[PDB]
């Protein structure tokens, strides 16, 4: 009986162990969308920048649309949290024991 | 008296975490890498707590 | 285990555990039986049946 009660709640916690685990990763995959949709709306100036009609006001005006965006990316990057972590703003090895 | 060997210096304490927030607590002496929390006299000088 | 855990937290957790040893070592020395610590070394009690 001890055993198995020992071994019910190591379930019990790896449970909620699980469910934080999945919350970052939610969390991370979140951010990557939004950082995504940021980045090839960025791309897509990117390629009207090649056009030889422009003028450079109007190519510096793509720089600045550019450069927003870039703004906005490091922004995101630096708002997106959870808990008190930062999942984008560092390399990392998370261990969520589950047994 | 302890046979504490090296420079003795006043430092300030800083530590940081894997979330990467930092805080700051007060004062100690720090003799290579070793340190030790340290006390303000009323004067300026500093002392070693024990 | 949860890696996510900051060193506060962690220490937080730590206090607590702690605590328990510290309880646990509280017990076994003041469990008596009539005076005998019953928990605080091996020993062999005599009981006459016949």
């Amino acid at each position: 009986a001890n055993r198995f009660t020992a071994n019910i709640k190591g379930l019990t916690q790896a449970s909620r162990n699980a469910n934080d685990g999945i919350s970052i990763a939610q969390t991370t995959e979140g951010a990557l969308n939004e950082i995504n949709n940021n980045l090839q709306r960025v791309r897509e100036l990117a390629v009207q920048s090649a056009n030889s009609t422009n003028s450079q006001s109007d190519l510096d005006s793509i720089q600045a649309e550019i450069t927003q965006r870039l703004n906005e990316i490091d922004r995101v990057s630096g708002q997106t949290q959870f808990n008190g972590v930062k999942v984008l703003a560092q390399d990392n090895t998370l261990t969520i024991q589950v047994g | 008296a302890a046979g504490v060997t090296g420079t003795a210096s006043v430092v300030k304490m800083s530590y940081t975490d894997n979330n990467g927030k930092t805080i700051d607590g007060g004062l100690a002496v720090k003799v290579g890498d070793d340190y030790y929390s340290a006390t303000q006299n009323k004067d300026g000088s500093i002392s070693i707590n024990t």
